[PDB]
């Protein structure tokens, strides 16, 4: 913890970018988080949706 | 666009249906802007 202060910026940015990377997994309310599934079990209507 | 249709499947006609007369014979586009009139004619054309 002596180099603790240049630690801590890897660290963040690091936690930041995996945080961003894992907000592609969530529904957000649709169906399914994957695009191609909602987009291949729905007519375009309810796909746009 | 005027011809004429069963007393079913008259719902097929609407931006996004499906049904075998939207997927062969008239498909409206989905960004449609307009009406859709439907009136009985039995008796001129049966």
């Amino acid at each position: 913890s002596a180099l603790g202060k240049l630690q801590d910026v890897v660290n963040q940015n690091a936690q930041a970018l995996n945080t961003l990377v894992k907000q592609l997994s969530s529904n957000f309310g649709a169906i399914s988080s994957v695009l191609n599934d909602i987009l291949s079990r729905l007519d375009p209507p309810e796909a746009e949706v | 666009d005027s011809f004429v249709i069963r007393g079913d499947e008259v719902r097929q006609i609407a931006p996004g249906q499906t049904g075998k007369i939207a997927d062969y014979n008239y498909k409206l586009p989905d960004d449609f802007t307009g009406c859709v009139i439907a009136w009985n004619s039995n008796n001129l054309d049966s």
